């Protein structure tokens, strides 16, 4: 006779047609994706559209429960998701105008090229051709006019339609009294409806501030390293004491330093960990190398792959006869489907990415048991990282030596610790100051505190102050940078490449902790150790259902994000680089720019 | 002299779905469970209060072969002292059940790719299932104290729901074919013996 159960009447009607129609529409863009046809992409359209009218529908009678005279928290935390309309708030007449500009920023990103002055006739897309010079190339000019072309062309169609999608942005988040629509991509983390564990919307940007103060001791080391090995290599273009050019960061956008390994590798006469050659006198194909993955999770007690999994899973190139997307996804398409979508072959990242792409079947297997609605990652930045923390244990020297693919009598001296850390130090560490310098820019401009003429005047002096990268040459008011970016003509809220960096060191110090592991924390092996298996199943199979900071309390024992497991992660690192920097000039000015003599 | 007729009950192509369960009644023929018992096809083969050796030599006088159609993961709730939805609102077994339990794999058959929307479930019902009772009332539940008359809406609900069944799913949902076998003894004589 009360709310509550009409609320549970309600969510049990809503959990049995969502898993249907939902599985409707996976299934159908898994079609769409393995087999790619004209004929197959109205199938996930008609199956798409259906999808998205029935929450559309279902959140009509969803603001009809209150949740003020709700006790129970659970179906508080099911409706509190479902109850929220997004855009559909807005007018009818600007509602046409969002999903096209949405579209049509999309069509541009992807339909996107660079053209020669010289040839105009023949011109080049960023995917292959502008990533293939960004990586590839080592010429001071070549990388410039793809970096150049490429912010110049796109940048001028993408910043008057940028401008229209902050206005309409802004609107809905007031429709939903949010203080801004920064706030609203923050309401992920916000925690309400238990005493003590309430964590803030703005508590977040207090947060992520504090944990970045502590970064910048190892990153301006690593800043200051990277900058004298391609000091030597470009001594006219570079300046000892100034910032680093942005077309030289081994990218398009400075995401990742991975590509300026060559360069900067510590020891050049050392033999690097590369089990590829290994793998090819085995002739071990795409079968075997999942069957060694899901041999790594046998082992930590974890659950098997279904007997479905091998059946409907494509784990190669269907031929040369149907198209289909290569990009690495884990497809979870509910009601017990766990699909792996990969073109796979034999290297040395395909079977690091294996141990990745298994995580998150390994992870949505976990609180499978829990409804639709509550069937998601406990926060935004666990799903991912969930897939990392394995990966590294399968990188590690002992884990590979176990499985037989380096030899066993591989030696190990102080000289490989430092080559392993300084690869994985440009991708994990190097990746945190771009990741803190996007979200706070877009969090300051749906606020309200950047005026529409400073934004290209705000963004590169927290290029130049944050990440210390200096632009190659000036931009005006005309061009939009950011906007060339995946995530942000795409519309993906990119803090979640912070928070699983955060994230998957405290599970590593945790769980290796948990294994009685002896001695520094990047040779840890989580194989064989079932204590942190069980430690981490706790926590996988909770789902949403429990606010991630008590979620997170079983795991590493603390409320609170910190970044304690990242420095101790490089300590070995970061006493190494202090010591190669003492005759090089660590910190970096923002008044310094290549185009002024 | 005659065999009891258990090739039409297992064997037949097309069961009733869980509310409508269907019930036949098995008297006055020779049963062989050794057959059943050594054929290796069931999933998940129990009994409760009798053994499956001892009832080879046994005489109960009454038997009633029940036959439906439920999700992989639910087969457990099928049994004496059960909750949850087959239970409480589909079909429940008394605690002092004294039969035995039949399931095998039916994904090779009952579903095809699209899913099969004939095989339906009641997912409400006004209160829990005396022993042994089939309700096949279509009647609009209601969850609230708004009135229905007989109308979809809002806290009106259709409770009757489908499993869509395509063969692509985890051998956890997969759908099983369940047989729950029921003995009794009454004053009746016991024709059926090994
Ligand atoms: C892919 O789709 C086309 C279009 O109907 C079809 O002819 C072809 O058989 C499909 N291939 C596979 C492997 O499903
Ligand atoms: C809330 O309801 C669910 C089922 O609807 C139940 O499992 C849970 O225990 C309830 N919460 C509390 C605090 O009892
Ligand atoms: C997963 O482990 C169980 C444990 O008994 C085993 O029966 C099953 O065959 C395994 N899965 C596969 C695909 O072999
Ligand atoms: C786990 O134990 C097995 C059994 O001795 C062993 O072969 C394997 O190498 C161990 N794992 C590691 C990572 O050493
Ligand atoms: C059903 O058919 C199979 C094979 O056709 C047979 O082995 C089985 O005994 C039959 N069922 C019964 C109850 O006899
Ligand atoms: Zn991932």
């Amino acid at each position: 006779s009360t709310i509550e159960e009409q609320a549970k009447t309600f969510l049990d009607k809503f959990n049995h047609e969502a898993e249907d129609l939902f599985y409707q529409s996976s299934l159908a863009s898994w079609n769409y994706n393995t087999n790619i046809t004209e004929e197959n992409v109205q199938n996930m359209n008609n199956a798409g559209d259906k999808w998205s009218a029935f929450l559309k529908e279902q959140s009509t009678l969803a603001q009809m429960y209150p949740l003020q005279e709700i006790q129970n928290l659970t179906v508080k935390l099911q409706l509190q998701a479902l109850q929220q309309n997004g855009s559909s708030v807005l007018s009818e007449d600007k509602s046409k105008r969002l999903n096209t500009i949405l579209n049509t920023m999309s069509t541009i990103y992807s339909t996107g090229k660079v053209c020669n002055p010289d040839n105009p006739q023949e011109c080049l897309l960023l995917e292959p051709g502008l990533n293939e010079i960004m990586a590839n190339s080592l010429d001071y000019n070549e990388r410039l006019w793809a970096w150049e072309s490429w912010r110049s062309e796109v940048g001028k169609q993408l910043r008057p339609l940028y401008e229209e999608y902050v206005v309409l942005k802004n609107e809905m988040a007031r429709a939903n009294h949010y203080e801004d629509y920064g706030d609203y991509w923050r309401g992920d983390y916000e925690v309400n409806g238990v005493d003590g564990y309430d964590y803030s919307r703005g508590q977040l940007i207090e947060d992520v501030e504090h944990t970045f103060e502590e970064i910048k001791p190892l990153y301006e080391h690593l800043h200051a390293y990277v900058r004298a090995k391609l000091m030597n290599a470009y001594p006219s273009y570079i300046s000892p004491i100034g910032c680093l050019p942005a077309h030289l960061l081994g990218d398009m956008w400075g995401r990742f330093w991975t590509n300026l390994y060559s360069l900067t590798v510590p020891f050049g006469q050392k033999p690097n960990i590369d089990v590829t050659d290994a793998m090819v006198d085995q002739a071990w194909d795409a079968q075997r190398i999942f069957k060694e993955a899901e041999k790594f999770f046998v082992s930590v007690g974890l659950p098997n792959m279904t007997q479905g999994f091998w059946e409907n899973s494509m784990l190669t190139d269907p031929g040369n006869v149907q198209k289909a997307v290569c990009h690495p996804t884990a497809w979870d398409l509910g009601k017990g489907d766990f699909r792996i979508l990969m073109c796979t072959k034999v290297t040395m990242d395909d079977f690091l990415t294996a141990h990745h792409e298994m995580g998150h079947i390994q992870y949505d297997m976990a609180y499978a048991a829990q409804p639709f609605l509550l069937r998601n990652g406990a926060n935004e930045g666990f799903h991912e990282a969930v897939g990392e923390i394995m990966s590294l244990s399968a990188a590690t020297p002992k884990h590979l030596k176990s499985i037989g693919l380096l030899s066993p009598d591989f030696q190990e001296d102080n000289e490989t610790e430092i080559n392993f850390l300084l690869k994985q130090a440009l991708t994990i560490v190097g990746t945190l100051p771009f990741t803190y310098m996007l979200e706070k820019w877009r969090w300051m401009v749906f606020k309200g505190e950047i005026p529409k003429d400073q934004w290209m005047k705000k963004w590169w002096e927290m290029k130049r102050e944050i990440v210390g990268v200096v632009e190659p040459v000036p931009h005006d008011e005309t061009y939009c940078d950011p906007a060339s970016l995946f995530h942000v003509s795409n519309d993906y809220s990119f803090i979640r490449y912070y928070t699983r960096t955060l994230y998957q060191f405290q599970f590593q110090e945790a769980l290796c902790q948990a294994a009685k592991h002896e001695g520094p924390l990047h040779k840890c092996d989580i194989s064989n150790s079932t204590e942190a298996g069980q430690k981490l199943f706790n926590m996988l199979r909770l789902g949403k259902s429990e606010p991630w900071t008590l979620a997170l309390e079983n795991v590493v024992g603390a409320k609170n994000m910190n970044v304690r497991p990242l420095l101790n992660y490089f300590e070995p690192l970061f006493t190494w680089l202090k010591d190669q920097n003492k005759n090089s000039f660590v910190g970096w000015s923002t008044d310094w720019s290549p185009y002024a003599d | 002299t005659n065999l009891c007729p258990f090739g039409e009950v297992f064997n037949a192509t097309r069961f009733a779905s869980v509310y409508a369960w269907n019930r036949k009644r098995i008297s006055n023929c020779v049963a062989d469970y050794s057959v059943l018992y050594n054929s290796a096809s069931f999933s998940t083969f129990k009994c409760y209060g009798v053994s499956p050796t001892k009832l080879n030599d046994l005489c109960f006088t009454n038997v009633y072969a029940d036959s439906f159609v439920i999700r992989g993961d639910e087969v457990r709730q099928i049994a004496p002292g059960q909750t949850g939805n087959i239970a409480d609102y589909n079909y429940k077994l008394p605690d002092d059940f004294t039969g035995c339990v039949i399931a095998w794999n039916s994904n090779n058959l009952d579903s095809k790719v699209g899913g099969n929307y004939n095989y339906l479930y009641r997912l409400f019902r006004k209160s829990n299932l005396k022993p042994f009772e089939r309700d096949i009332s279509t009647e609009i539940y209601q969850a609230g104290s708004t009135p229905c008359n007989g109308v979809k809406g809002f806290n009106c609900y259709f409770p009757l729901q489908s499993y869509g069944f395509q063969p692509t799913y985890g051998v956890g949902y997969q759908p099983y074919r369940v047989v729950v076998l029921s003995f009794e003894l009454l004053h009746a004589p016991a024709t059926v013996c090994g």
